[PDB]
């Protein structure tokens, strides 16, 4: 339609149009690390593909935690269950196709350090309620109380500040209106130069409607979010003797 | 039109009181005679949020004690005690712990200490970057050891240490308790990673639980008439 | 040895000192400095950052997600207000949270510009026209479309602009300051199969010109 | 217009009791400033005491008397000691007021416990 | 350090110091000084303008 | 005199001071520095120095010479594992009264390298092989002789290398560590008249990429 550009990594292929607004994280490219390390180069740079996500009118959002998304994809995962320290930079791709009689808008961020709050206050938050891997965790649009649950509310995003504020991380707005899809590339943030890949969430993806899905009384009730994540730069510790 | 003042360092390297320490120098129960203080900066609600708003930092700190002394009453407050010495030792990360006032961890040798006389000025101790790591974390999304064992974000690496304090003479006749007051001011802050104010208040100096809060205050109208 | 004379201000503990200290801890090897993305040497580059505004802030709408959501539909009138608020980023009720109004609550002087941004979240097919009008500081709220005309106004169509951005002169608190409503102009026009409610949603930053002097502590922050 | 440099002088004097046999340790005494558009306290034990943005002194018995300088902090460019006019909205509000030209204010606690 | 002998004088508050002082509000922006017209330098400026005298001061 | 002015931080004694001090014996001569060999201006020159490790310290056996002796025979399986401690040098118990473990207590941080050595003290006659396999941190400990081999193992022919050297790579504790476990490969082969029971004694020291970053009072000194 509009110069449509085809990216092929590994043995994956995915189509993008020629604008393609790329939002990098804070100016800074995701590359290696300037006792020993070890990538493995190109047989985990390959797009790893979700499921596509339900919004009616109203869904309130859905997040992913990274990388505990990717822990049965293959051989991103092998290499998180073979060796013990790690290291990479992401690549998000966040499209969402609907008709032009459809109308709403999407902040789509990316959180480091987001740590959850529960929703009773002095309790313990399970890890299933954190993450999950597969098909996302959804916000409620009011005060949620579930035993051992993180605290569900969109006007707070589980970490106790105003919703609005969310746009000093990296972020895009689809607009059903003018855009299609969002892009935006992450480096690797840490305190540490490597930590353990289990233990430890780097940054939370978050997708909310602001102006929710609105249509007609015949059209499709019910429009899909493809996620598209690839990792690049990634390397780990590696075992040898020297 | 001079934005020196938004700097991040003329924004954190300001000096707060942080924590009151009470102890005293003759009692029969043997732990009040002598406090602590795990250092952290989750106690002011204040500077809390001001750092807060930023993931990461480093920073030196500057700490200067503000030691004043009042006598308990007794039959006898007509006595001519001396004037007393306080110690204040510094506990790094990895450092033995005292648990009575005549511990031999008191005279240990790398547990830095400074000995005060009454009368002079306060005194003042500065105590450096001391992480593993490069920066201390506000925020960890994450476990420290063992995941689904260990309590979610907790962050073991960024411990700074600990302080206790003692008077250095031996009992005297009358009770004398001492208050001590911690001026903790941060030095040389470099910040990364910046992010929203806290709405919600804090509910403890723990995590970063909460009861949801409202976004703004509510009015009557949406739109605006005249006067 | 030399003779030295003690001035006063002699052994006191000012709280803003600057002096040299001993240290405890010294022959320690401070961990060096890391390249760590994303490095904040100044408060108001957090403030340069649009953010979306409560203006929508009706009673039992705050604790929501359409406290946000500006409704705008087709109206039998014309001359009608869709919105409106007092242009004080800090002291309105509106901005307050706001992460503008969050950097200007830590100051007790302010002064420079601020941006405002309108972004219609409605179908692809609809079309109209707002009057963003400006009401300078000293002047009124008008009560017209007309009465808004006059003044200082921007006429802005949805049908081939999704986004106006309207950069706002002089605003101070210590160096009544305007107002911002919005007036139809047309209905919103729509084909058939196609939902007539939409909404516009706000954002607001600073621009480069924007001083502070006087630090203090926030207004919201109260002790336990 | 002008600096400001302010010297506390700073006495005590017990007030007559059953128990004048004491030995009450040094005191210390607070010296907060309020800047133009800072907090307020209310008590003693009120949370304004313990604020980052309001600077403090603390001075122990025995010194030298305390000393800190204030600075021109007007918005405008000179103080007023004469001002015509309303501050705002004339015919409401005091006559001759002139909201701009104040300087701030500061409160007084001892530090110490009861 | 550096060996140093109190001379008298020390610790009192004499009136007219001239000592330096700190500052209780650094990291602070002073407006800058606009040119108001009638500066005075000097009170002998004042007193160099003539004024009517009450020379019938009878009661 | 001269204007002076006293600043805080008078008047106190801070323990760490660096300040200069007048002489209780001026007029004195000191007697001059002679050459006395083995200076010491490093302490991580002493901990540079191999040391005997007492990997047997099975209970009753501490109290002994036999601690260190680490018994090795022929053996009737091939799998089967000779010895195996966490590698941890200064919270374990193994390498805790260690030399290196003694310097490496009087710090609260340390990192660096760690070198390994295993001799074989048996006859000249005797031959065999064992199976030196290193855990890596996170990784658990082996329960074969097949997935020790697959992990990074290297194996010591006893017939021709008397001593094995296994450099360890990054250990630290603030710059569950690893293990060093050693399996059999096949049995010790004999000939006749020569006794069969033997022993292996280890060594450990560090590289010279070590540091430590913090002292404080060591946890084996009580005081009376």
């Amino acid at each position: 339609s509009d110069r449509v550009r085809s990216i092929t990594l590994g043995n994956s292929t995915i189509t993008t149009q020629e604008s393609a607004n790329v939002v990098v994280g804070y100016g800074v490219w995701p590359d290696y690390l300037s006792d020993q390390p070890t990538q493995p180069d190109v047989a985990t740079c390959r797009f790893y593909t979700l499921d596509s996500v339900s919004w009616m009118k109203e869904s309130q959002g859905w997040w992913w935690k990274f990388p505990d998304a990717l822990r049965d994809m293959g051989l991103f995962g092998q290499n998180m269950q073979y060796h013990y320290l790690g290291r990479s930079g992401y690549t998000i791709h966040v499209q969402c196709n609907a008709s032009k009689f459809h109308q709403g808008c999407l902040l789509v961020v990316c959180v480091p350090e987001a740590e959850m709050g529960a929703a009773n206050i002095n309790e313990k938050i399970n890890r299933e309620h954190l993450s999950n891997g597969e098909v996302a965790n959804t916000f409620s649009g009011t005060k949620s109380s579930n035993t051992n649950d993180v605290q569900q509310a969109v006007f707070n995003a589980g970490m106790g500040v105003a919703v609005g504020n969310l746009t000093i991380f990296p972020h895009q707005w689809i607009n059903l209106r003018t855009n299609n899809c969002a892009t935006i590339v992450m480096p690797y943030i840490n305190s540490v130069p490597m930590d353990n890949m289990f233990r430890h969430y780097n940054f939370t993806l978050m997708i909310i409607p602001f102006a929710k899905l609105d249509y007609a009384a015949g059209s499709s009730t019910y429009i899909p979010i493809t996620v598209t994540v690839a990792p690049m730069c990634a390397e780990y510790n590696g075992l040898r003797l020297g | 039109h001079v934005r020196s003042e938004s700097s991040v360092e003329n924004f954190l390297s300001r000096s707060a009181c942080v924590y009151i320490v009470e102890y005293k120098t003759r009692d029969d129960t043997p732990d009040k005679m002598y406090d602590s203080w795990v250092i952290n900066t989750r106690q002011v609600a204040q500077l809390r949020r001001k750092l807060e708003f930023f993931t990461y930092v480093r920073f030196d700190v500057e700490v200067t004690f503000v030691i004043t002394s009042v006598q308990d009453d007794s039959t006898r407050q007509n006595t001519d005690t001396p004037a007393l010495t306080h110690q204040i030792m510094y506990v790094p990360p990895g450092g033995p712990i005292p648990q009575a006032v005549d511990d031999y961890n008191w005279q240990t040798s790398t547990n830095p200490s400074v000995f005060w006389t009454e009368g002079n000025a306060p005194p003042r101790m500065s105590i450096p970057f001391m992480s593993v790591g490069n920066a201390y974390s506000n925020f960890y999304d994450g476990w420290s050891h063992f995941s689904q064992t260990g309590v979610y974000g907790f962050n073991t690496l960024n411990n700074m240490g600990k302080l206790y304090f003692r008077h250095v003479n031996d009992k005297t006749i009358s009770p004398i308790t001492s208050k001590v007051r911690i001026y903790f001011k941060p030095k040389h802050v470099k910040a990364w990673v910046p992010r929203p104010p806290r709405l919600c208040e804090y509910t403890h100096k723990d995590n970063v639980d909460f009861e949801p809060k409202g976004v703004t205050t509510s009015r009557t109208q949406l739109t605006i008439s005249n006067s | 040895g030399l003779p030295v004379m003690n001035t006063p201000g002699s052994n006191q503990f000012l709280t803003s000192d600057d002096y040299q200290s001993p240290t405890a801890m010294p022959q320690f090897d401070v961990t060096p400095e890391m390249n760590i993305p994303g490095e904040v040497k100044n408060l108001m580059e957090i403030a340069e950052v649009d953010s979306v505004v409560p203006v929508n802030n009706v009673n039992e709408n705050v604790n929501s997600l359409e406290a946000y959501r500006i409704p705008v539909h087709s109206v039998t009138e014309t001359g009608a207000q869709v919105f409106g608020f007092t242009l004080q980023p800090g002291a309105d009720t509106v901005m307050e949270r706001t992460l503008l109004g969050e950097i200007l609550n830590y100051y007790a002087n302010w002064s420079g510009s601020i941006k405002l941004t309108f972004m219609y979240c409605g179908s692809a097919m609809a079309t109209g026209k707002f009057l963003l009008a400006y009401s300078p500081p000293g002047a009124g709220v008008p009560k017209n479309r007309r009465e808004a005309m006059l003044g200082t106004h921007i006429i802005w169509d949805i049908g081939l602009q999704s986004s106006c951005v309207l950069c706002v002169p002089w605003i101070s608190q210590t160096h009544d300051a305007g107002f911002i409503t919005c007036w139809y102009q047309t209905s919103i026009v729509v084909p058939a199969e196609v939902q007539n409610q939409s909404v516009i949603l706000c954002f607001v930053s600073a621009c480069n010109d924007f001083s502070v002097r006087l630090l203090r502590d926030s207004p919201f922050v109260r002790q336990t």
